[PDB]
C-alpha cells in the first residue's frame, strides 16, 4: 500500500491509497473466499476467478475493494475525527488500483483570555433577604387568623360555600364545599357572584354543555374575617417545633433559599459562559467541513417533516442555511473548546461518577434507579451522551472561574 | 387545541400572540403584554438580532418530538411513548419556555423569559432539559410501543 496527501485546507485533508501489484490479488483472493462463500451458479467451494466475472458480471470488482479498502482504517485509527472518513473517488484496474477519501481532523482552536467575557450573578444577599420578606409573609397568608362574620362579604373576607351542580332535570351529580379570599374587585369565576353575599345566600347559575344543560346552586355556607397575624415570635410556632424566635425562622428559611440559589444561578452561570465562547474562540475550519454539516443537518430536518415550517419564516432558504451556518460553527467551537482544556488539564468523567448523574436522572425519567444504570452499562449511546454533558459542566465550572462576574441588584 | 387566533397587536405573529396568550395569568392581559414585548426589548439589548425572530428559532428548538402518556392495560401504570406533531408541540414548546422561567430565582419575569428564550436560543436551558428529557426516556421505554394508542 501507499498513501500520499493530495491538498491540505485546513482541518480537511484528502488522501490518495494506491495498492496495485499483488496485494490488489491478495484481496482478489479475499474476494473469492467471501464469494465463494455466499451466492452460487449452475457451475461446491472449488470455483476460481474465471467463473465469476464472466457471470456476476462487474460486482466482483465491487466486492473486491472492499477488502482493498479494509486496508485503511488502521491508518486512521489514532487520528480524532469531527466527520466520519468520505471516500471520494475509488477504482481498480488489472494491475493496479486507486481509492481516494477526504479525512476532516478536528478543527485547530485558539482561545483568548475567560477573563474577557463577563457573566452576570444577583446579589446573593440582596436576594435572599428579598425571598424571605416575600416567604415569611407567604408563610403569613396560610397562617390566616379569621373570625365568623355577620357582614356582606365585602373583600378581604373568606366565604365558604358548598356547591352543588345538577343534572338537566334534577339528579344531583357532585357536592364540594369550596373556599376563596375576596380579592380586591375581582372577576374570578364564582366568587365575583359571593362578592357582598351574607351567610346562608344562594346564587344559581345554569350552563349548557353539548345540548345537555347544567345547574350549580351555590350556597354561602360562611364569612369569615381575615386579618393576618403580626410577624412576630409566635409566627414561628405557628410553623411547627424547633423554631422558638422569629431570627431562627428567618433562619431556616434563609438557608432554603441559598440552597435554591446557589443551584439555579450555578446554573445560569454556566449556561451564560457557554453562550460566549464564540466571542473569545477562533478556529481553523474548512468551508467545506461546516458546508457539510450543514448538509448533514438540513436534510436530517426534513426526516420529520421539519424543515418545510422551518424553512418558511426566513426571507430566503439561502438565509437559513446562512444562519444555520455559523450557527454550528460557534457550537463546534464551544463543544471543541470544552473537549480541548478538558485534556490541558486532565479533567475527565470515570465510570463511577457517570453513575452518579445517571441516578440524578432516574427520578425525572419516572423510573427505578437501578433500571438507569441497567441502560447506561448496557447501551453505549446514552452512555456518551450523558458522559460528555457531565464533562462539560466541569469544564464550564472551571473556567467560570476566571471569567469577570459581574453582579447586579434584584429589581423584583 | 390551539387556534386561528389573530395575532398582536403589534408584531403581526401568530405565534407571540400565542406567547402573551399563556404567560396571561387569570385572564390578566394587557399585563403579560409590558411583559412579553418587554422581555423582546432585552432580548435585542442581549443579542442585537430580531427578537421575533430569535423566538422564533428559539421556541423551534424547544419542540420536542416525542413524549410518554400514562395508561390501564389491566392493572395500572404503563408508559407509551408517543410522536408529538401538529400543534401539540408548538403549544408544549411555550408551555414549557414560559412554564420554566414561572419557577425560578431571579427577582422579575420579563428577565426570566429573556433569559430562557435565549439559552432556549442556543440550544442550552431547562426550557430544553424537557425536551431532550423525555426525549431520552424515549428510547428507554422503546419496548412498550406496541401499547400505541
Amino acid at each position: 500500500m501507499e498513501v500520499k496527501e493530495l491538498e491540505r485546507d485546513k482541518n480537511r485533508v484528502v488522501l490518495e491509497y494506491v495498492f496495485g501489484a499483488e496485494e490488489i490479488a491478495q484481496a482478489e483472493d479475499k474476494a473469492v473466499r467471501y464469494l465463494n462463500q455466499r451466492v452460487e451458479i449452475p457451475g461446491k467451494g472449488r470455483i476460481p476467478k474465471n467463473v465469476l466475472k464472466m457471470k456476476l458480471g462487474e460486482e466482483f470488482q465491487e466486492y473486491t475493494l472492499d477488502f482493498l479498502m479494509d486496508l485503511i482504517p488502521d491508518t486512521l485509527k489514532d487520528r480524532k475525527l469531527i466527520l466520519s472518513p468520505i471516500v471520494t473517488e475509488r477504482e481498480l484496474k488489472d494491475v493496479t488500483a486507486r481509492v481516494v477519501v477526504e479525512v476532516h481532523e478536528e478543527p485547530e482552536v485558539r482561545i483568548g483570555d475567560i477573563s474577557k467575557i463577563e457573566v452576570e450573578k444577583v446579589d446573593e444577599e440582596k436576594v435572599l433577604e428579598k425571598y424571605v420578606e416575600r416567604r415569611i409573609e407567604d408563610l403569613r397568608e396560610s397562617h390566616a387568623l379569621l373570625e365568623p362574620k355577620e357582614g356582606p362579604a365585602e373583600a378581604g373576607d373568606l366565604v365558604r360555600v358548598n356547591m352543588e351542580v345538577y343534572n338537566e332535570e334534577g339528579k344531583k351529580l357532585t357536592s364540594r364545599e369550596y373556599e376563596y379570599v375576596i380579592s380586591e374587585d375581582e372577576d374570578r369565576p364564582f366568587v365575583k357572584d359571593l362578592v357582598g353575599k351574607k351567610k346562608g345566600d344562594v346564587v344559581e347559575i345554569e350552563r349548557e354543555y353539548e345540548g345537555k344543560k347544567y345547574t350549580y346552586k351555590l350556597e354561602v355556607e360562611e364569612v369569615y374575617k381575615r386579618t393576618l397575624p403580626e410577624i412576630g415570635d409566635e409566627l414561628a410556632k405557628s410553623v411547627n417545633n424547633e423554631f422558638e424566635t422569629l431570627e431562627q425562622l428567618k433562619e431556616s428559611l434563609k438557608k432554603e433559599g441559598k440552597e435554591i440559589y446557589d443551584v439555579e444561578m450555578k446554573e445560569s452561570m454556566r449556561e451564560q459562559l457557554l453562550e460566549k465562547l464564540p466571542e473569545i474562540v477562533e478556529i481553523e475550519i474548512s468551508d467545506r467541513t461546516l458546508e457539510i454539516l450543514v448538509n448533514e443537518a438540513i436534510n436530517r430536518l426534513k426526516r420529520e417533516g421539519r424543515y418545510e415550517q422551518i424553512v418558511s419564516s426566513y426571507e430566503s432558504e439561502e438565509k437559513f442555511r446562512e444562519e444555520l451556518k455559523e450557527r454550528i460553527l460557534d457550537d463546534i467551537k464551544r463543544d471543541r473548546v470544552i473537549e480541548v482544556l478538558a485534556q490541558e488539564k486532565g479533567i475527565s468523567v470515570n465510570d463511577e461518577e457517570l453513575e452518579k448523574e445517571a441516578e440524578e436522572l432516574a427520578p425525572f425519567w419516572g423510573i427505578s434507579p437501578d433500571r438507569a444504570k441497567s441502560l447506561v452499562k448496557a447501551r453505549q449511546d446514552l452512555r456518551e451522551e450523558l458522559r460528555w454533558a457531565i464533562l462539560k459542566r466541569k469544564v464550564l465550572d472551571l473556567l467560570l472561574q476566571e471569567v469577570k462576574v459581574k453582579v447586579v441588584e434584584p429589581k423584583g | 387545541m390551539g387556534r386561528q387566533i389573530p395575532p398582536d397587536p403589534v408584531f403581526g405573529d401568530v405565534l407571540v400572540a400565542k406567547l402573551i396568550n399563556r404567560v396571561m395569568w387569570d385572564g390578566k392581559k394587557t399585563i403579560a403584554q409590558k411583559i412579553v414585548y418587554g422581555a423582546f426589548d432585552i432580548i435585542r439589548e442581549k443579542t442585537k438580532k430580531d427578537p421575533l425572530e430569535v423566538f422564533r428559532q428559539a421556541v423551534e428548538n424547544v419542540k420536542p418530538v416525542l413524549e410518554v402518556r400514562p395508561r390501564r392495560v389491566g392493572g395500572a401504570t404503563y408508559q407509551v411513548p408517543i410522536e408529538v406533531q401538529e400543534p401539540r408541540r408548538t403549544s408544549l414548546a411555550l408551555r414549557w419556555i414560559v412554564e420554566a422561567a414561572r419557577a425560578k430565582k431571579g427577582r422579575p419575569m420579563k428577565e426570566k423569559l429573556a433569559e430562557e428564550i435565549i439559552a432556549a436560543y442556543n440550544n442550552t436551558g431547562t426550557a430544553i432539559k424537557k425536551k431532550e428529557d423525555t426525549h431520552r426516556m424515549a428510547e428507554a421505554n422503546r419496548a412498550f410501543a406496541h401499547y400505541r394508542w
